[PDB]
RNA sequence: UUGGGCUACACACGUGCUACAAUGGACAAUACAAAGGGCAGCCGCGAGGUGCAAAUCCCAAAAGUUGUUCUCAGUUCGGAUUGUAGUCUGCAACUCGACUACAUGAAGCUGGAAUCGCUAGUAAUCGUAGAUCAGCAUGCUACGGUGAAUACGU
């Protein structure tokens, strides 16, 4: 795990557009190469477009994903049989 | 090998009964070049022989290994479509070789729980004429006279 | 009935049993789990586990 | 005897018999016999009645046994329930920490289906 | 260039590491090496944090020995798997790093047909160092410690 004196890494591009939205309603999806940022406590409520490798698969944000990469909920390699 | 025969290494007597047959026992029962273990083993042993028959552990131990120590032996053969166990003479050397082999190794088999107790009652119990060690001797010479007619083979 | 099992003791209670202290009728019988306070809190929730180890109120 | 609701055996040391509590290794063990000042070396058949009950009211601290239990259960829940990664790998009944998953992941998937 | 993959997983094969324990496990004390590398390089239970350009300083022995305990139990053997909490490097450890602590405690009780290495400081076994290298070695190369059995013969 990251040092705690380092503290929860976020992607400065991609909290902008967190914070962008932030004192809004009408929240919008927001498309992110960045599956290396943690999701913070205010990506809550949110939806992020988050590369797999091909496109862009949503991940709708629920408080018990609070403090997981945004990578683990987009995954990358496809098997469905042997 | 082919160009001949091999000259063979002595060993030392061993510190507390000067014998070198007991040196060559500690090999046989050492793993792995650990020494001290297979010494502490030996002599633990020579112990518990000591005590429970009452005599030399040195005396009684070379009793045992006489009575582990075969005269006879078979060798394999190949003789035009038939194998045949030729029986031949165990040369004096490797009397003691099979001795100590047989001892440790049938040693090892015995259901005591430390090797100390399983060295100690194999080597009371071939003093006695019994035990794993001297019955594989006894199966030897028993393979052997059953082919005591081959001794014309080679 | 058909013609074993007394009265034992088992907090202390009067209680019939065959698994066989004096009592405030004067006398004396055969005698861990007081079950679960709220034992441990529950899970702080993954905000607050988030806020509380950063540091980030 | 009964210790945390369970009856762990009476023939061992103390610090032995206490780790067949879930949630109780040999250090945990270890701490709970110097907390409850019992020597590690009693057999748990000659615990006296005082030193088992100090024994009780210190292991009373630690969440052990079915409580234990119901945490990692909640947590391996929630991994599979927000569709994550590991909660994913948990379900499908693969290793979940990175392990190669070409040879040697017999534990996680069970015996050989030739 | 960013992201993913080269790390997939019903299986099959080769090469290895760790084990199945008492010639052992755990705990305590106490000895004995060789070969190499080094410049911005060589308080916390814990991983870790805050003199020397070299026969000078640092990296930096274990097996062993002596005692205590365990008592043949899938266990005080085994540490796979998984949960939680951390450390460090790195812009960044989700895919997909290493290590640590607590918990968990799988198969495995010497392995069919068959098959491999080794003739002496060798095999076996125990540690050590280096290259690559921010971090990552059960691999490779190298170093010492303990240290066998056997070769009748073609
Ligand atoms: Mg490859
Ligand atoms: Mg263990």
């Amino acid at each position: 795990a990251r040092s705690i004196k380092k503290g929860p890494f976020v992607d400065e591009h991609l909290m902008k557009k967190v914070e962008a939205q932030e004192g809004s309603e009408k929240k919008q999806v927001i498309k992110t190469w960045s599956r290396r940022s943690t999701i913070f406590p205010n990506f809550i409520g949110h939806t992020f477009a988050v590369y797999d490798g091909r496109k862009h698969v949503p991940v709708y944000v629920t408080e018990d994903m609070v403090g997981h990469k945004l990578g683990e909920f987009a995954p990358t390699r496809t098997f469905k049989g042997h | 090998p082919r160009k001949g025969s091999v000259p063979k290494r002595d060993v030392l007597p061993d510190p507390i009964h000067n014998s070198k047959l007991v040196t060559k026992l500690i090999n046989k029962i050492m793993l792995d070049g650990k020494r001290g273990t297979a010494q502490r083993i030996l002599y633990s042993a020579f112990d518990l022989v000591e005590q429970r028959s009452g005599r030399d552990a040195l005396e009684v131990f070379e009793e045992a290994i006489n009575n582990i120590m075969p005269v006879l032996e078979v060798k394999a053969r190949r003789v035009g479509g038939s194998n045949y166990q030729v029986p031949v003479e165990v040369r004096p050397e490797r009397r003691t070789t099979l001795g100590l082999r047989w001892l440790v190794n049938y040693a090892r088999l015995r259901g005591e729980k430390t090797m100390e107790d399983r060295l100690a009652n194999e080597i009371l119990d071939a003093a006695n004429n019994t035990g794993g060690a001297v019955k594989k001797r006894e199966d030897t010479h028993k393979m052997a006279e059953a082919n005591k007619a081959f001794a014309h083979y080679r | 009935m058909k013609q074993e099992y007394h009265q034992v003791i088992f907090f202390k209670f009067l209680s019939g049993s065959t698994k066989t202290m004096e009592w405030e009728d004067g006398k004396e019988y055969p005698v861990d789990i007081s079950h679960p306070r709220q034992k441990f809190a529950a899970a702080d929730g993954r905000v607050e586990r988030f806020n509380k180890k950063f540091g980030l109120k | 005897a009964r210790i945390a609701g369970v009856d762990i055996p009476r023939e061992k040391r103390v610090v032995i018999s206490l780790t067949y509590i879930y949630g109780i290794g040999t250090s945990t063990a270890q701490k709970i016999l110097e907390e409850a000042n019992v020597s590690a070396d009693t057999r748990v058949k000659d615990l006296t009645d005082d030193e088992l009950g100090r024994i009780r009211e210190v292991v009373d601290g630690y969440k052990v046994e079915g409580d234990l239990r119901r945490e990692t259960n909640l947590n391996i829940k929630r991994l599979m329930e927000i569709s994550s990664y590991r909660g994913i790998r948990h379900r499908r009944g693969l290793p979940v920490r990175g392990q190669k998953t070409k040879n040697n992941a017999r534990t996680r998937k069970g015996p050989v289906k030739t």
